[PDB]
RNA sequence: GGGGGAUGACCCCAGGCGGUAGGGGAGCGUUCCCGAUGCCGAUGAAGGCCGACCCGCGAGGGCGGCUGGAGGUAAGGGAAG
RNA sequence: CAGGUGGAGCCUGGGAGUGAGGGCGCGAGCGAUAACGUCCGCGUCCGAGCGCGGGAACAACCGAGACCGCCAGCUAAGGCC
RNA sequence: ACCGUGAGGGAAAGGUGAAAAGAACCCCGGGAGGGGAGUGAAAUAGAGCCUGAAACCGUGGGCUUACAAGCAGUCACGGCCCCGCAAGGGGUUGUGGCGUGCCUAUUGAAGCAUGAGCCGGCGACUCACGGUCGUGGGCGAGCUUAAGCCGUUGAGGCGGAG
């Protein structure tokens, strides 16, 4: 091996285009079945998570 | 006393810079590549300058051949039958005249089919 | 009813009410120049000629002038040659008034 | 006094029959028609053409020994990837795109060259679409 | 420059340009090339151009009706407002500059502090002084030894 | 009316932080109270605080009223770089830019007749 | 270059006017000095940022707006980090 | 001896730069009646006219010596499906 | 400081405001920071403080771009946006024409030959004494003083050895 080195300083049309899929997705989430507050579903709340089985005790 | 660069080069630069609003990635930011962008810009602002010249005229040919072909001849002759006719006064740049005038041109068709025989 | 007129090594075709600006000739603005050259009538069949005689147009100068400066640069790589001069080329404008048959 | 040009107008059709034409010298006038050089008011930047529907396309006619000789090329992008096509060859499989060829190198090359190969619908045998006015020309 | 001669860098190899000290011009904090160094601005006038040009600028206040030669003053015993005085009698308001020339050490004091005048010793005369001020005054000792400098 | 915040010299890198910024720009305070909490970056903890004392800062100061405000301006500007050496191999010693936002939430009120 | 006899900067007329090494000529600008015990300046210095405007062939100079907050420095000449 | 007033010529002086040339034509030598070879001669162009047109593109082949401007005209070489 | 065993090498780094009046108190916050409040002629003079350029990063707006290909410009026309009574101009770019970076070194470079990431600031024909020409003046069979002496708000004079 040698010693690969970039040719060309990178336009900044360059680098903005490469980034052009880096951006962020919301987290998706859905409205807690008791409590008032957002969840990701399948999870467990923060607030009093699930009925049948014992939840992590907020309550 | 010692004259250090102070204002000038700034100055200087800037004015260049400004010519050089518009163009693409550095060449409008980077003093370097607008002046160097510039030196082309400007030869080809004169060349170009001695060629709208040509520019222009090779369209009204174009444009004369077109409409008296409708009228059954080359623009190689009419030029010639006009030649003789007298009728040099040209043109070529009117041709709105071919457009926008048709039996003026017309006119100017049969004056020029009718010369030297 | 236009006209076909030659002034200055140029041709344009006028009517009456017509702001043209053309080469720069000699006259005091307000004075009236009949360029006493048209090559063409409006009316068709009246043409020919080099110009018809008889037939002038009248326009009055408007007052002369210098054109918008075009900066003429020239440049030659590798012989360190670079030119600059600004060029303003002067016109004089008139208005068309009269197309004298 | 600025040089006159058009405003948007009409694209008129025109209708082209090509049985016993030659080729080029049929493919010259497809051009100029195509580009509209035949109108007063040509302008180099827009084209204003007609647009030209050619039928009877598998019947263009061409002369010497071309039919066996003449050999279209085509370099796939792999070795040994250049197709050798005779004249013969192709008429019998897509006839026309003979002409299709012939125009296409004869319009100008760029964005609007090819724009102006659109507007050239060629056919085999009789017939074609009947849409616009299509004024027979010879 | 304070800095040592050592060199730099090697020179080759380091893949860095190339030096030897930094007392070198090329380096910021460097030596200066070619700056000034103490000198004397100082010629030799031919010393008949000097005696021409006195004659000549006196010359030039004369052709001008602006050259005085007064006796005596009175408003001598040095006080700027005695001075002030006798000048407004002769005719100076100070509307114009006025280079004072006399040996009398208290009518140089006198007018010394004025904005508008300038003043010397007849020994003195010298044509930048002539030139600067709008008016030449002189008294008569003063323009003995002027008449005395010149031929 | 529009209230503010701005967090200045959060010792983190912009393009970090710019990113979970735009995943709240234009949106109403309690989605974007509800994005941050689930949002798994280390951006989003210092986002939030901006945007929170810039809710904060609407209600009491600008009277405001908390039920009403999206976010209607955010953005991270860069500030001043931590230079540190970063010893390297064959005696080589880089050096790392431990780089600085300062972020910027703008709140204003959703228009609600 | 020739006339015009204003002694040029001014108007006619005729020419010449690609250029590296290089020779010659005229200008612009920066720092400092005289001009200055002056003049411009908080009704806003220098500097900065805009300008599609004016003058100059050009280097440049103006002018207007914004910023800036205490300096700047004609005409004409001198000297150079 | 005549024409020839030319960015001609001669004399005295100040300042240079250059002393790596190249292609092409023609005339020779060397070479193999090789070389985008080499060496001279006489000419030319590039050099410094990698500015313009022609030769697909192309320093030096053909055309032609670019002071500036014009949406005017005639041509050169080479061209006119 | 730092670097070197040592001799030795050897830096960066100035500026709020007239005055600290250097921002009580409240709010978000663990703090940092900021929002109000207040001070101030001014607080994008707020102490990471005069001015605050450029490269560089970013938010918002206008024009534009996913069947075109290129030293990135230029000439022309057209579209959309802005300014303007108008004519006119500024912006942007769709298509068309044209188009081989700058410097350097060379017979010859876009050159697949040298140098340059970009921006700011530093950076290279000087001065002394002789010489040789030219030029502006002074005096001309003459021209001219050196050291030094006197004298001076940055005053000049004398001095003839040479
Ligand atoms: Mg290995
Ligand atoms: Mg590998
Ligand atoms: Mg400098
Ligand atoms: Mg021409
Ligand atoms: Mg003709
Ligand atoms: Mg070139
Ligand atoms: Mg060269
Ligand atoms: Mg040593
Ligand atoms: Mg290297
Ligand atoms: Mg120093
Ligand atoms: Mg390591
Ligand atoms: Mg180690
Ligand atoms: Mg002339
Ligand atoms: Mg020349
Ligand atoms: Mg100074
Ligand atoms: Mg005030
Ligand atoms: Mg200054
Ligand atoms: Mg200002
Ligand atoms: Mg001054
Ligand atoms: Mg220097
Ligand atoms: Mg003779
Ligand atoms: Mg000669
Ligand atoms: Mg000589
Ligand atoms: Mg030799
Ligand atoms: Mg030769
Ligand atoms: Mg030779
Ligand atoms: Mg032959
Ligand atoms: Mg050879
Ligand atoms: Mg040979
Ligand atoms: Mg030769
Ligand atoms: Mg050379
Ligand atoms: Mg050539
Ligand atoms: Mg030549
Ligand atoms: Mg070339
Ligand atoms: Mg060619
Ligand atoms: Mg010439
Ligand atoms: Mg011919
Ligand atoms: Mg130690
Ligand atoms: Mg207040
Ligand atoms: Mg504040
Ligand atoms: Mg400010
Ligand atoms: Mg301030
Ligand atoms: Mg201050
Ligand atoms: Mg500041
Ligand atoms: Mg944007
Ligand atoms: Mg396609
Ligand atoms: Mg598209
Ligand atoms: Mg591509
Ligand atoms: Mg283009
Ligand atoms: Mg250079
Ligand atoms: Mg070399
Ligand atoms: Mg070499
Ligand atoms: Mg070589
Ligand atoms: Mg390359
Ligand atoms: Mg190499
Ligand atoms: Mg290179
Ligand atoms: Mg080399
Ligand atoms: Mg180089
Ligand atoms: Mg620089
Ligand atoms: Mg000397
Ligand atoms: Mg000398
Ligand atoms: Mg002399
Ligand atoms: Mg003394």
């Amino acid at each position: 091996a040698k010693h690969p080195v970039p040719k060309k300083k990178t336009s900044k049309a360059r680098r903005d285009a490469r980034r052009s899929h880096h951006a962020l997705t919301p987290p998706t989430l859905v409205p807690c079945p008791e409590c008032k507050a957002m969840k990701p579903p399948h999870t467990v709340c923060p607030e009093c998570g699930y009925y049948a089985g014992r939840k992590v005790l907020e309550v | 006393p010692r004259a250090k660069t102070g204002v000038v080069r700034r100055r200087k630069h800037k004015k260049i810079l400004k010519l050089a609003k518009g163009y693409w990635g550095l060449r409008s930011k980077s003093f370097r590549k607008a002046r160097e962008t510039l030196f082309a810009a400007g030869n080809y602002a004169y060349a170009h300058r001695k060629r709208r010249k040509r520019d222009f005229r090779r369209l009204w040919i174009v444009r004369i051949n077109a409409a008296c072909r409708q009228h059954g001849l080359n623009y190689s002759t009419f030029i010639h039958g006009l030649k003789k006719a007298g009728i040099e006064v040209d043109r070529k740049n009117l041709a709105d005249l071919a457009v926008r005038e048709p039996q003026v041109f017309a006119e100017l068709v049969e004056r020029a089919k009718a010369a030297q025989g | 009813m236009f006209a076909i007129v030659k002034t200055g090594g140029k041709q344009y075709r006028v009517e009456p009410g017509l702001k043209l600006r053309v080469e720069k000739l000699d006259a005091e603005p307000g004075a009236t120049v009949e360029l006493p050259v048209l090559l063409l009538g409006g009316e068709k069949t009246v043409v020919g000629t080099p110009v018809v005689e008889g037939a002038s147009v009248v326009a009055e100068v408007l007052g002369h002038g210098r054109g918008k400066k075009i900066l003429v640069s020239k440049f030659k790589a590798k012989v360190q040659y670079r030119r600059k001069k600004g060029h303003r080329q002067p016109y004089t404008e008139l208005l068309i008034k009269e197309i004298r048959g | 006094m600025k040089t006159y040009v058009p405003k948007q107008v009409e694209p008129r059709w025109v209708l082209i029959d090509a049985e016993g034409k030659t080729l080029g010298r049929l493919a010259t006038k497809i051009a100029t028609l195509l580009r509209g050089k035949h109108r007063p008011d040509w302008t180099p930047n827009v084209a204003m053409g007609d647009f030209v529907v050619v039928v009877n396309a598998d019947k263009i006619r061409v002369t010497g020994k071309k039919l066996e000789q003449k050999i279209y090329t085509r370099y796939s992008g792999y070795p040994g990837g250049l197709k050798k096509i005779p004249l013969e060859k192709m008429l019998a499989t897509h006839p026309e795109r003979v002409l299709e060829h012939a125009v296409k190198g004869m319009l100008p090359k760029g964005p609007l060259g090819r724009r102006l190969f659109k507007r050239l619908k060629v056919y085999a045998g009789p017939d074609h679409p009947h849409q616009a006015q299509r004024p027979e020309k010879l | 420059v304070a800095y040592s001669g050592r060199k730099i860098w090697p020179q080759k190899h380091t893949g860095r340009a190339r030096h030897g000290d930094i007392g070198a011009p090329i380096f910021v904090g460097g030596g200066v090339v070619f700056g000034p160094k103490p000198r004397d601005y100082s010629y030799t006038l031919p010393k008949k151009v000097r005696k021409k040009g006195l004659a000549m600028a006196v010359a030039d206040r004369a052709r001008e009706g602006k050259l005085l030669l007064v006796e005596a003053f009175a408003g001598v015993n040095g006080k700027t407002k005695e001075f002030l005085a006798w000048a407004k009698e002769a005719g100076l308001d100070g509307s114009e500059s006025v280079l004072l020339v006399t040996g009398n050490e208290l009518v140089r004091r006198a007018a010394r502090n004025l904005p508008w005048v300038v003043t010397l010793a007849p020994e003195g005369l010298n044509v930048y002084d002539i030139v600067r001020t709008e008016r030449l005054v002189m008294d008569l000792d003063a323009w003995e030894v002027f008449q005395n400098r010149i031929g | 009316m529009e209230a503010k915040a701005i967090a200045r010299y959060v010792r983190i890198s912009p393009r970090k932080v710019r990113l979970v910024v735009d995943l709240i720009r234009g949106k109403s305070l309690e989605e974007a109270r509800n994005i941050l909490r689930y949002t798994n970056k280390r951006g989003a903890y210092f986002v939030a605080k901006v945007l929170e004392s810039a809710a904060a800062n609407a209600v009491n100061n600008h009277d405001m009223l908390e039920d009403r405000l999206y976010v209607k301006a955010a953005y991270v500007d860069e500030g001043p770089a931590l230079k540190r050496v970063l010893p390297r191999a064959r005696g080589r010693a880089d050096i790392i830019k431990k780089r600085t936002s300062h972020i910027t939430v703008i709140l204003g009120e959703k228009h609600g007749k």
